[PDB]
Parts: structure tokens; C-alpha cells; sequence
């Protein structure tokens, strides 16, 4: 179902951000962790997807770190 | 090896995102593929600003209408537009006639219109 | 606390994903573990590699052991020794339906992976 | 193909579950878990990915009292 897939994806997303050297002491990392936690605790998909939008936007805002077109190939 | 693992994990991530097929995720992903990327974390409360790069007029007319900016399946009220030369752009200037005279890309600063 | 709630949600999602994968080898070791038949070390993948597994009861024994062959994780293993809860050696002829109540369960089986 | 993404997503979750169970403090054991996680992510086909997943999952299944299996199932 979508519910388990979204939560699985959010763990992958936080791991991807971790490998991109988002400093663990930074405000941004605490925000990412909190979003990850909220997604895992979410009870409906609407809440989970809204939080995933915020969490994924962290990755999309890192310029030069990832090329989205090549990853979507 | 570390670079290959990172590439593999990132590629699987967007494959998983594609299979989720959520409208809001697809919007920010497809916008990012066109160079329309956020500059900060997308907020869910109106008490935080959003900044997005708008690479060209074609993107602008597909996401902006007057003072309203449509992005991530939500409405945002525009507070500022700056051009590539970091000069303020009036919303009246961003028309179909004056667009060739603007310095693209533009950066839009907006406040969320409604809660998520 | 909050950490424990997050942990619970993650572990629940993990086994939901594993169940959705529906792989024969994974299903086998998951279904064994919920019955108390768990490995004592990482399951190896190479020929003649060592493995120890707890066998909780005679029903689990019959479903997994046939002569000197142990079936587990979609692979065949060559049983080397079987010891009871007091670390005493148990001969295979003792592990019968009529005699199993006399054994000190659970048993620990040591085995070596076979080929193919 | 679609099952390749799912199994690779699950292996990231599995490593994260092991990390929260403090397996990372065990230097050699954690090193084996990371290598298995890396082998799944780089797996050519599903057969190899699931074989490595057997080894990686057995780490969690071998931790007595760490998790309640029948409750999580």
C-alpha cells in the first residue's frame, strides 16, 4: 500500500540527506529528523505526503549536490 | 564504492517517489527537473517564507497569476521578485511583452496562503 | 517516550515491507523466528559455512530436520551436532515423537551450508 | 524491476532499524551490516539482493529480546 511505501521512502530520504553531509548539529538536520519522525508516526497519507513535501524540498534545495534529471533517468 | 552506493540509493529514492504518484511530490520534482527549485525548506505554516527560483517566463506563466504563486499543491502570496542581477522586479513588469527585458532566472519570495 | 514510538513505527513498517516482498527465503526465516526458531549468528551464503540455530520444539524439528540435513533460509545445511538446553549432546535417534518430552528443549543445531 | 526498488528501500530501513538498536556500537558487526546493505544497493538482480537480505535480516532475528517478532508481524 501507499502508507508503508511512503514511510519506507522517508527513511531512504533521510539517509540520502545524511550522506550529503547535512551537519547533524545544524537547524536543518533537526528539521529533517522531525519531519522523518512525523512521517513515520503519521496515521493517514495526507499528513505523510505534506511532510514528505517539506522533507524532499531539503534535497531539491541543495544545488550541485544532486542532478535530479539523471536520478529520474 | 562509496560513490556507487550513493548513486544507487539516490536513484532508488526517486524510483520510489515516482511509484508513490502523489500530486504534490510530482509537482516539486517535475518543477525541479525544469530548474524551478526551492531555496529553503517548504513550510507548512504561514509563519515562514518560501523562496523559489523561476528559470524562465514559460515556468512563470505556468505557476504565477497576479500576486498568487501555485507550487507544491498550495497557494502562496508573492512578497518579492528579484532578477538575476538581484534587482527588484515589479509584478507589472513580468508580462508577455516586457519578459525579454528581464534578467532571468527570477527568485520569488512568498508566504503560504493557507495551512496544509 | 517519543523515540520508542518512532522505533515501533519503523519496525512495524519494516515487516510490512518484508511481507510485501514475499520472498521464499525471507518468509522462511521470518516464520521460523516467530515460532522461536532463530539463528545464533549471521546466516552465511558460502559452501561449508557455519550456522547455529535454536530449535524450540519437536514440531519445528520435524519441519526442518530430515536425517542429517537441515532445511532453512531456502538452503540445505549439513547437521554437525545437536545439543540440549544443558549443553549436552543429543543423538539424532533420541529426537522422536515418543521420546521428545524427555529432552531438554530447546535444542541448538550446528550445521554447515551445502552446495547448489 | 519494481521489486528491485522495494527490496533496496527495505534494506535501508533494515539498516536504520539496526542502527536504532545500537548495533553501530559493535564495530565489526556493524561493518558487516553496512557491507551487506551496500551489496543490496549494488545488486544486479533480485536473486542476489534477497540472498544478501537473508544475511542482513538474520542480524535482527538473532538479537534476543531486542524486538517482539510476533507483535511486529
Amino acid at each position: 500500500s501507499k502508507m508503508s511505501d511512503v514511510k519506507c521512502t522517508s527513511v531512504v530520504l533521510l539517509s540520502v540527506l545524511q550522506q550529503l553531509r547535512v551537519e547533524s548539529s545544524s537547524k536543518l538536520w533537526a528539521q529533517c529528523v522531525q519531519l522523518h519522525n512525523d512521517i513515520l508516526l503519521a496515521k493517514d497519507t495526507t499528513e505523510a505526503f505534506e511532510k514528505m513535501v517539506s522533507l524532499l524540498s531539503v534535497l531539491l534545495s541543495m544545488q550541485g549536490a544532486v542532478d535530479i534529471n539523471k536520478l529520474c533517468e | 564504492k562509496r560513490a556507487k552506493v550513493t548513486s544507487a540509493m539516490q536513484t532508488m529514492l526517486f524510483t520510489m517517489l515516482r511509484k508513490l504518484d502523489n500530486d504534490a511530490l510530482n509537482n516539486i520534482i517535475n518543477n525541479a527537473r525544469d530548474g524551478c527549485v526551492p531555496l529553503n525548506i517548504i513550510p507548512l505554516t504561514t509563519a515562514a517564507k518560501l523562496m523559489v527560483v523561476i528559470p524562465d517566463y514559460n515556468t512563470y506563466k505556468n505557476t504565477c497569476d497576479g500576486t498568487t504563486f501555485t507550487y507544491a499543491s498550495a497557494l502562496w502570496e508573492i512578497q518579492q521578485v528579484v532578477d538575476a542581477d538581484s534587482k527588484i522586479v515589479q509584478l507589472s513588469e513580468i508580462s508577455m511583452d516586457n519578459s525579454p527585458n528581464l534578467a532571468w532566472p527570477l527568485i520569488v519570495t512568498a508566504l503560504r496562503a493557507n495551512s496544509a
